[PDB]
């Protein structure tokens, strides 16, 4: 037994590499940037027919141009999510402006390594949050798609997947992306690539969607919205 | 029991099974590290601390190669054991006997002086995050009533009063030397001879250090070489 | 093992295995370059993309008109150093109306850095920096390590596989005082290059130039504005 | 730092506190103690360690506790940790009539208790009060009770109960003696009488070794009392005199 | 050992491995040396040159603590660095309380108690790292003080510091140095680095030279450059 | 800023050990005894006295609390001078607000408690002593025993540290109820007799009276009167 | 205070003490939650019985304002601390907001606690599971559950304790329109999934009327009634 | 002034093995009488009284928050508080506000607990004590309160000629202070027995 901020000698530090494990374990989720607007695709992963399939919330709403993906420990990533959405709110309260989807990004990613036990204020951060993110939005710059670690390493990406089965996913995501893609087109090739992933069969309760646009404010997909991108298969 | 270990016994200090303090057993180790012996001696008219100047180099300025230290104007001191400790010990002591005149009007009793001292280093033998100082202090004044005193505490906490006494790693022989010497019905020449005795080494001036205090001249003052040849020359002719 | 979790436990070889293993944060990072003319300071840094999809990292921070960095290691805690950086030059430029001297700068990063690395449950930085800046005195490069302490360049290199570049700064360093611009920044690209695999290449998507001198603030380079330094081209 | 840290407030891998359960081992130990609801009163009734030697009988009781006009406890575990939450307790039950200006009812004092020393199992890296305790008292909520706390702060009420040395043994005699609805503070004491003495294994039972207070309501006003060594003897004799009719 | 995991815990025998882990870190360190004269102090390091894309002057191991102070470090860079820093603040603290410049022995005593504190507890590491002041005014005359981990400081004629220590002492013992005069001495300090200086085991270094006496007139400074190349020159033939 | 976690804690049997081994401490410490008579109480201990180069007088073993409350140890006496100073401490924050000389018993529960901070507390150990305390309020006489656990104890009699166990049976086959301060001072020093070795002097052995004129030590001269008897 | 991380990562992305926190919940009395039509119910095993144990004082159902109540299963402890942060919650959302808690507030609320205790210096995790049930100001019945780790989600009825995977099991199956059509049935539905693993405390919410808990001659006229029935089927 | 804002006096009177505390009865702001049951005196003590004069809110706090502080004492200690201590104890109390202070001047009346000696005293409003041997008063008619005790008393009277002359001196004091009055209580306290008495008095 050793502190929650000791190096190992290959130079990391073991709580930031173990949390990055633990995303390992969350459910997949994809993001998608076209000029035309980024969807983000999770799987719910339903572990009980009596569950309510709408009180899993793993897209969620950050502001009106900006939402959010997550996976791993679903809990941890509660605080994360309230911060970047206090920060948009801040920012525009100050400016009078909305937030790029990166310095959102930015903001919260600059808590990932805030976690330690000594120096350490309240009963502040025993360590880090096992939570990666995909922050999908629409600024200035365009539609963007950016990914974050427990690290605190954030990038702009034009697709990427998060969870259990990533490597395959994002191999699946390299050979089908192409920069003029349509919106409607990221959306099937998502639910193609979480249909192939997902250890359950896929269906309009055990995944959820949402797109933010140019045109239009954050939206999450309602069960008949999904039947009919469902129905291509 | 008898030399038993139970946890974490051996590395702080939290009672081993015997009831022990292994860590304040080793601070007392830690005294004889330094490899120099002290002696101090009381008579009715003065006091005075006698220890070994040791100087092997000579690159060093001698001058500042002392463990005679002066606490306030009237109380002198003799320290053994790890130098940087003694310094830390020795600066504790005169705070607080300048903070004692201040509150109080009166110059600090050197038997509270050492009292006080002793408490300080009490807490470290109770309290786990840091160690005792591996330190011995003697004190030399005079008091108004008593007359000249020595007093020593230890890194134990424990303190005392005392005719005669010795610090370092001939403390037992010193103490026999002086046992039996006080044991029958001049104070300066007791002290160097049982140092020398111990030592098996008959001194240069330049090989000790002397401080007196006496009811004359309460001044706490340390004897110039001349002054300690003169004693050195005095005792040789027997 | 006894020795190797805690930045307060001296070995009995008398050093610290945690800060060697912070070091090893940076020997790992993508490599990086500086190097100085009599004019002008450069900073070239080669940018890794996580897959093909992903944008390449930035390497190379702003600090001030007169000051950017380029990082090696963990990128969250050169970020709160840059962060730091950033505000004790805002405060100099508050106080005294002028920019804080690099030089000066640097030594506060070393106070600031060495404190962490004398406190138990505290932890080294995990980053080096190669700082470019412009002042009185003019160009300087300096290099700032998980240890606190830092140096004074003529050039340098961090990162993986960086013994390379450093290897060809030696080599060419006699020349560099008297260089143009472009001259510099060639150098300091081909020393980068040789830190690549022999297949591998310089291309507008992994290099990253930061410039600061006599005659220009602070500017950074990527994607379609490194082409004019790139071609370039000597080798082969 | 962490080298020496004993880690008390974390979870075992089987979800256990174990600082806690040992705890419970040092209270099952300590000097055995029960109490006993009846319909007109409730008492306690607690084996003497201090039992005795040279020692010099200062205090009206050894392990019985006031607690305010309405209340009483008495304790079994680390006797100085009981020291601490007594007198916590006194606390607690004054700052209620502070603020009220009426009784603490007994159910809200063991509770405020309890939250104090469930603290102790959560957080800080202490070692948990190596104590249980019960307590008896009148409110105008629920007139007379009993309740029983221990060192996970974990409580409850109950009819009668028993805590420190053969609790096992003393809570099986009560379940069969033990009359729901229809005791008195006569026929309690006899029944304390018994349990105590078949769990003193300490065989001839004597009143020198054990304590009993009682409970009760006179005129509008709670009445609290340690019964003097008199009335102690007398009931042995009538528990004594009582086996046989049983030959 | 059992045993040498935190300066709050005495080993068996007495000792604190912890100060003493640190003490090898200096131990491991180019060497450092000062000597006092008649007229004043000079100090000189071997700066081990670990690349040449180095600027000839970074990692300076000669510090001005105060105007009239020097210091003169080997060891863990970063803690010397703090440590003067620390004799800094001391100084100027002085003079702003008591209205003059800090004599030299209280600042060593004082900077010494401060590096006496970390050696006695688990929240904290001991110093890497040995330094020693110097100074010089009418009053107080020539002082040279060092400093170790452990936070014991004496007061010398001449002193050494890193890894070739007694090699150093050894030289230093054989000048007359209270009779002689800084333009002497620098000589004398460049010689003495370059005769102890391991040519085989780690190639290339620079001198590095400071000064504070009568011909600075109190105030600690670099030794000139010419009068430092001259001493090199000196000192490179008589080894030769 | 400290450490925060305890250094006493449960076995899984229920101990807490390091109150154990600061029992043992006290086990191994000088002999003390407390003896209650009717109409006053004496505390004796034995001067654990090594070479005759010690000053005897310059610091001791029993010692005044307040004029009418003495107090005396076995185990490490740097620990039992801290108690004395908080007792001390103690007993003046009463007089402030009551005006009155602090009862005995209350004096005992406030530094029983300091002892038992201290066997919780974070980053410490206990205290490795056992007190005696006497006093004279009321009307009447008292003398109490406080452990290193923070538990206290009324007696009429007792004995303490190296060799305890034989003292207290000693005394229940010598003390009675209705015995005079006088000849409880003899019965004390008797008691320490029983396990000396070396032949008593005024100089080596110390004793403290109690009674309705208030607490204080004997004299050399008024112990070497009762040595003569012994 | 005490700035020891307790609750850390271990190599393979574990939090080891919300597992072992975990492990406490299911050494508890198993509690049961079906959200019915115009009722919501909450049963709980045993505790230990015990002729002498006054009944009252030992509830693991809880009144958290008038219109939300909980069950738990774990450490009774450490579920009354929860217990009076969300009442002081619910309490101070009355008062900011002027109108009761949703289910989900107080749900959500109990949740980031307990995940806080899993990221905070000083403090283990809470060794506690809650079913939370009520109605919102528009009538509709709620479920929901919580676990040491901060997670949280809404059930159409759920288990937890001992044996909680079993009666999920048995709820998966018997859940339907026909067992929740009437009230008797919902509350049989309850019964008879404690009686898989099991005496029983039971209490209703009905929509509106507030809190009743039954009355032990009330509920086995259900146990008998379902215990016969299960004999006839052998 | 703000000990005259809600108006009222006590007093208390030593006689042979007896003492006796007395109060208006009013309760006030300023000109207007609020409610005519109003309590001043606090038994603190099978045989031991406080009586509070002052501002009404700090009557009731002081009275409460000794009270709290008595009865630690009590359950601490063996025993019941001696009055001496009592006193010592409000002193205390009072004196930690001595820069913020309750405007209350208590009276204290009761007899020791075990030998039954009569003790009286009073206190100002930052906690000096006074003991007398004869009487004591407090509230917006001291003067006329010592006018009519520095006549009427005598030494070593009896239980009935103590309760006429505390009674004597209350109504008559009362009756020449606007914002006094409106009844009187009075408790005579022996070794044996409390006596509670409503003197019949003026209601203007
Ligand atoms: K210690
Ligand atoms: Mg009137
Ligand atoms: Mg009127």
């Amino acid at each position: 037994d050793r502190g929650v901020n000791t190096f190992s000698p290959e130079g990391r530090l073991f709580q930031v590499e173990y949390a990055i494990e633990a995303i390992k374990l969350g459910s997949t989720a994809i993001g998608i940037q076209t000029s035309e607007g980024v969807c983000l695709a999770v799987e719910k992963r339903i572990t009980s027919p009596l569950m309510e399939p709408s009180s899993i919330e793993k897209i969620v709403e950050i502001d009106a141009h900006i939402g959010c993906a997550m996976s791993g420990l679903i809990a941890d990533a509660k605080t994360l999510i309230d911060k970047a959405r206090v920060e948009t709110q801040n920012h525009w309260f100050t400016y009078n402006e909305t937030m790029t989807v990166e310095s959102v990004t930015q903001a919260v990613s600059n808590l990932a390594l805030q976690f330690g036990e000594e120096d350490a204020d309240p009963g502040a951060m025993s360590r880090p949050f096992g939570v990666a993110l995909l922050f999908g939005g629409v600024d200035e710059k365009g539609p963007q798609l950016f990914h974050m670690d427990p690290s605190g390493t954030f990038v702009q990406c034009d697709a990427r997947a998060i969870g259990s089965a990533s490597e395959g996913a994002q191999s699946s995501l390299q050979e089908v992306y192409h920069k003029s893609m349509t919106l409607k087109e990221a959306i099937k090739s998502s639910l193609i690539i979480l249909k192939q992933v997902m250890e359950e069969k896929l269906n309009a309760t055990n995944i959820e969607l949402a797109t933010v646009q140019p045109g239009q404010n954050f939206h999450m997909f309602t069960k008949e919205e999904l039947e009919e991108v469902i129905k291509d298969i | 029991s008898r030399g038993s270990s139970a946890g974490f016994d051996r590395h702080i200090t939290i009672f081993s099974p015997e009831g022990r303090l292994y860590q304040v057993e080793y601070a007392f180790k830690a005294i004889n590290q330094g490899g120099l012996t002290s002696v101090a001696v009381r008579g009715k008219d003065c006091a005075v601390i006698v220890t070994q100047k040791k100087v092997p180099d000579k690159l060093l300025d001698s001058s500042t190669v002392t463990h005679l230290f002066k606490i306030t104007e009237n109380i002198g001191c003799v320290m053994t054991g790890m130098t940087a400790d003694s310094r830390s010990q020795v600066q504790r002591a005169r705070y607080e006997a300048a903070n004692w005149k201040y509150k109080y009007g009166y110059e600090i009793p050197v038997d509270m002086l050492c009292k006080r001292i002793a408490d300080i280093s009490q807490v470290y033998t109770q309290n786990a995050e840091m160690r005792p100082l591996g330190c011995c202090m003697i004190l030399i004044g005079i008091d108004e009533e008593q007359g000249p005193q020595v007093y020593k505490c230890d890194p134990a906490g424990y303190y005392c009063g005392f005719k005669a006494t010795a610090a370092g790693v001939k403390q037992t022989e010193s103490t026999s030397f002086l046992e039996k010497k006080v044991k029958k019905k001049q104070t300066v020449e007791t002290a160097i001879t049982c140092l020398s005795t111990v030592l098996s080494i008959d001194f240069k001036p330049s090989e000790i250090e002397v401080g007196v205090v006496t009811v004359e001249n309460p001044k706490f003052r340390i004897l110039t070489e001349a002054e300690i040849d003169a004693h050195l020359v005095a005792l040789a002719e027997r | 093992n006894q020795y190797d979790n805690d930045v307060t436990v001296w070995s009995p070889q008398g050093r610290i295995h945690q800060i060697e293993y912070a070091m090893e944060a940076v020997k790992q990072g993508s490599a990086t370059v500086g190097l100085k003319s009599k004019t002008h300071a450069v900073l070239v840094a080669l940018k890794r993309a996580q897959s093909e999809l992903a944008a390449h990292q930035k390497k190379i921070l702003h600090v001030d008109n007169h000051i950017g960095i380029s990082i090696a290691g963990l990128t969250a805690d050169a970020r709160l150093l840059c962060n730091f950086m950033r505000q004790e030059c805002l405060d100099s430029r508050f106080v005294f109306d002028r920019p804080l001297p690099v030089s000066r700068l640097v030594s506060l990063i070393g106070s600031k850095t060495q404190i962490p690395t004398q406190r138990y449950g505290r932890r080294p930085y995990g980053v080096g920096l190669l700082i470019a800046g412009y002042d009185d005195m003019g160009p300087h490069i300096f290099q700032t390590c998980p240890s606190a302490n830092y140096f004074d360049c003529r050039a340098m290199s961090i990162g993986a596989r960086s013994q390379s570049a450093r290897t060809y700064l030696e080599r060419h360093m006699s020349e560099f005082m008297e260089c143009n611009l472009n001259e510099l920044v060639k150098h300091g690209l081909r020393a980068l290059r040789e830190t690549l695999p022999a297949e591998q290449d310089l291309t507008t998507k992994n290099v990253s130039i930061g410039i600061v001198g006599k005659d220009l603030e602070f500017t950074i380079y990527d994607d379609d504005d490194v082409s004019p330094f790139l071609e370039g081209l000597e080798e082969r | 730092s962490r080298r020496y840290d004993s880690r008390t407030t974390i979870f075992s891998p089987e979800g256990r506190l174990y600082q806690v359960e040992y705890a419970m081992e040092a209270i099952g130990h300590a000097g055995t103690c029960l109490g006993i609801l009846a319909n007109d009163g409730v008492l306690l009734a607690a084996e003497r360690r201090n039992i005795h030697k040279l020692l010099d009988e200062v205090f009206f009781s050894e392990k019985i506790y006031k607690l305010n006009e309405d209340m009483a406890c008495s304790v079994a575990g680390i006797t100085s940790d009981a020291n601490v939450l007594t007198n916590e307790l006194r606390l607690i039950a004054q700052r209620y009539l502070l603020q009220y200006q009426e009784p603490i009812p007994c159910e809200q004092l063991v509770t405020a208790l309890c939250d104090i020393k469930q603290a102790y199992t959560q957080f800080g890296g202490k070692r948990p009060f190596g104590v249980s305790l019960l307590y008896i008292g009148w409110d105008k909520h629920y007139g007379f009770q009993l309740y029983q706390s221990d060192p996970s702060g974990n409580y409850g009420g109950w009819k009668a109960t028993c805590i420190g040395n053969n609790s096992a043994a003393a809570v099986s005699m009560l379940k069969q003696d033990y009359k729901e609805g229809e005791m008195t503070l006569k026929s309690a004491l006899a029944l304390a009488i018994k349990v105590l003495n078949k769990t003193m294994d300490v065989s001839k039972l004597s009143a020198e070794k054990v304590e009993i207070a009682t409970l009760t309501r006179e005129n509008g006003k709670t009445v609290i009392r340690v019964l003097k060594q008199k009335e102690v003897e007398q009931l042995i004799k009538k528990h004594e005199e009582e086996e046989a009719k049983a030959e | 050992t059992g045993y040498d995991l935190s300066a709050s815990t005495f080993s068996p025998d007495g000792r604190v491995f912890q100060v003493e882990y640190a003490m090898k870190a200096v131990e491991n360190s180019s060497t450092a040396i000062g000597i006092r004269c008649k007229d004043g102090v000079v100090f000189g390091v071997e700066k081990l040159v670990l690349s040449k894309l180095y600027e000839e002057g970074s990692n300076k191991r000669l510090f001005n603590v105060d105007r009239h102070v020097g210091m003169a470090v080997a060891g863990l860079l970063a803690d010397a660095r703090s440590l003067a820093d620390i004799a800094r603040e001391e100084a100027s603290n002085f003079r702003s309380n008591f209205g003059y410049n800090i004599p030299l022995k209280h600042l060593a005593d004082r900077v010494a108690m401060y590096v006496h504190a970390y050696t006695l507890y688990s929240a904290v590491r001991p110093f890497g790292c040995s330094f020693m002041l110097g100074s010089y005014s009418v009053n107080d005359g020539a002082q040279l003080y060092m400093i170790d981990p452990s936070g014991v400081s004496y007061g010398y004629w001449g002193c050494a510091i890193g890894k070739a220590r007694q090699a150093a002492k050894t030289e230093i013992e054989k000048l007359q140095m209270k009779e002689m005069t800084c333009r002497d001495i620098v000589k004398e300090v460049a010689k003495i680095i370059y005769i102890v200086h391991d040519e085989v085991k780690d190639k290339a270094f620079e001198l590095e030279l400071s000064w504070v006496g009568e011909l600075t007139n109190g105030r600690h400074e670099i030794v000139p450059k010419d009068i430092r190349e001259e001493a090199e020159k000196y000192a490179k033939e008589s080894l030769k | 800023r400290g450490y925060s976690f305890s250094l006493t804690t449960f076995s899984p049997s229920g101990k807490l050990v390091q109150i154990e081994y600061a029992l043992a401490a006290v086990a191994g410490g000088a002999p003390s005894v407390g003896i209650k008579a009717a109409n006053g109480v004496v505390l004796a201990t034995e001067k654990k006295q090594k070479s005759i180069l010690y000053d005897e007088r310059s610091v001791h073993k029993v010692e005044p609390i307040t004029k009418h409350i003495g107090l005396v140890y076995s185990g490490m006496g740097p620990d039992y001078r801290v108690l004395v100073h908080r007792a001390r401490k103690l007993a003046q924050q009463y007089y402030l607000v009551y005006q009155e000389p602090i009862p005995t018993a209350q004096l005992v529960q406030r530094v029983a408690s300091v002892m038992q901070e201290y066997t919780q507390s974070g980053g410490v150990r206990p205290f490795g002593v056992s007190l005696l305390i006497c006093g004279w309020n009321e009307g009447r006489p008292y003398l109490f025993q406080s452990d290193p656990s923070g538990a206290y104890f009324a007696w009429k009699a007792t004995a303490m540290g190296k060799n305890y166990v034989n003292g207290k049976t000693f005394l229940e086959k010598r003390y009675n109820e209705d015995l005079e301060l006088e000849d409880a001072i003899h019965t004390a020093i008797l008691t320490l007799k029983e396990s000396f070795e070396g032949q008593m002097t005024e100089d080596n052995i110390e004793v403290g009276i109690c009674n309705e004129a208030g607490f204080r030590r004997l004299t050399p001269t008024e112990v070497k009167d009762y040595l003569a008897a012994i | 205070s005490y700035d020891r991380a307790i609750t850390v990562f271990s190599p393979d992305g574990h939090l080891f003490q919300v597992e072992y926190a975990q492990e406490a919940v299911k050494k508890g009395s198993t509690a049961v939650g079906v959200r019915g039509r115009d009722i919501v119910v909450l049963g709980v095993e045993k505790k230990s019985v015990a002729k002498l144990q006054d009944e009252r004082t030992v509830r693991k159902i809880c009144a958290l304002d008038d219109n939300v109540c909980m069950a738990f299963a774990g450490l009774t402890a450490d579920a009354r601390i929860v217990i009076n942060r969300a009442r002081v919650e619910c309490q101070s959302h009355r008062l900011t907001v002027e109108d009761p808690v949703t289910v989900e507030y107080i749900t959500r609320y109990i949740a980031s606690l307990k995940q806080r205790y899993t990221q905070s210096n000083g403090r283990r995790p809470f060794g506690i599971s809650a079913l939370i049930v009520g109605f919102d100001f528009d009538g509709t019945p709620r479920l929901y559950q919580t676990d040491p780790s901060g997670t949280y989600h809404a059930w159409k009825a759920n288990a937890i304790g001992r044996g909680a995977k079993s009666v999920r099991e048995f709820l998966e199956k018997n859940y339907t329109d026909e067992a929740i059509e009437t009230d008797d049935l919902t509350i049989k539905l309850v019964i008879k999934a404690l009686l898989e693993v099991v005496n029983i405390e039971l209490a209703v919410m009905r929509r509106d009327q507030s809190l009743k808990i039954l009355n032990p001659e009330e509920i086995e006229k259900y146990v008998a009634e379902i215990e016969k029935e299960k004999e006839e089927n052998e | 002034s703000i000990m005259s804002y809600n108006g009222g006096a006590v007093m208390a009177m030593k006689g042979k093995n007896c003492v006796a505390i007395a109060a208006d009865r009013r309760f006030g702001i300023q000109a207007q009488m609020v409610t005519t049951d109003f309590q001043k005196i606090f038994p603190m003590g099978d045989r031991l009284y406080i009586g509070l004069a002052g501002l009404a809110t700090d009557v009731q706090t002081v009275a409460q928050r000794l009270k709290f502080r008595l009865n630690l004492y009590e359950l601490k200690e063996g025993r019941q508080i001696k009055p001496y201590t009592l006193m010592s104890m409000v002193a205390n109390l009072l004196y930690e506000k001595r820069f913020g202070p309750y405007y209350t001047e208590p009276v204290i009346a009761g007899l020791d607990p075990k030998t039954f000696k009569p003790f009286i005293c009073s206190l100002d409003l930052i906690g000096c004590p006074m003991v007398t041997d004869d009487f004591v008063v407090s509230g917006t008619c001291a003067e006329q309160m010592y006018g009519m005790c520095e006549s009427l008393w005598e030494p070593n009277m009896d239980p009935d000629h103590l309760f006429e002359t505390i009674s004597q001196a209350m109504l008559n004091a009362v009756d020449r202070d606007a914002v006094s009055g409106m009844g009187v209580i009075v408790h005579i306290i022996e070794k044996d027995k409390i006596t509670t008495r409503t003197l019949k008095a003026r209601m203007d």
